[PDB]
């Protein structure tokens, strides 16, 4: 995947965490992206390796 | 009829905590007490 310029790969799933308007990314404690939101549908994501 | 108050800020290290929803409930000034 390629989202606004961020690559990786993993599965992605439908999410039911609630982004502030002003966020576009998530991270966990390792200080990986955990979650995303879709640039288009403005649908969340949740990224799995 | 009001009031307002004013205060400085400075350099300093906090630990703030999230919640389950991802909001900031509590914190700990690191640089006031042992
Ligand atoms: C991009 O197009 C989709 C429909 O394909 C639309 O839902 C979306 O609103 C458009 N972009 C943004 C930023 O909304
Ligand atoms: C925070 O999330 C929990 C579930 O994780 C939910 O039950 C609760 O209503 C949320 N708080 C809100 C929506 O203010």
């Amino acid at each position: 995947f390629n989202f606004n310029g961020l690559t990786g790969t993993g599965v992605l799933t439908e999410s039911n965490k609630k982004f502030l308007p002003f966020q576009q990314f998530g991270r966990d404690i390792a200080d990986t992206t955990d979650a995303v939101r879709d640039p288009q549908t403005l649908e969340i994501l949740d990224i799995t390796p | 009829a009001a009031a307002y108050y004013v205060g400085y800020l400075q350099p300093r290290t906090f630990l703030l905590k999230y919640n389950e929803n991802g909001t900031i409930t509590d914190a700990v000034d690191c640089a006031l007490d042992p």
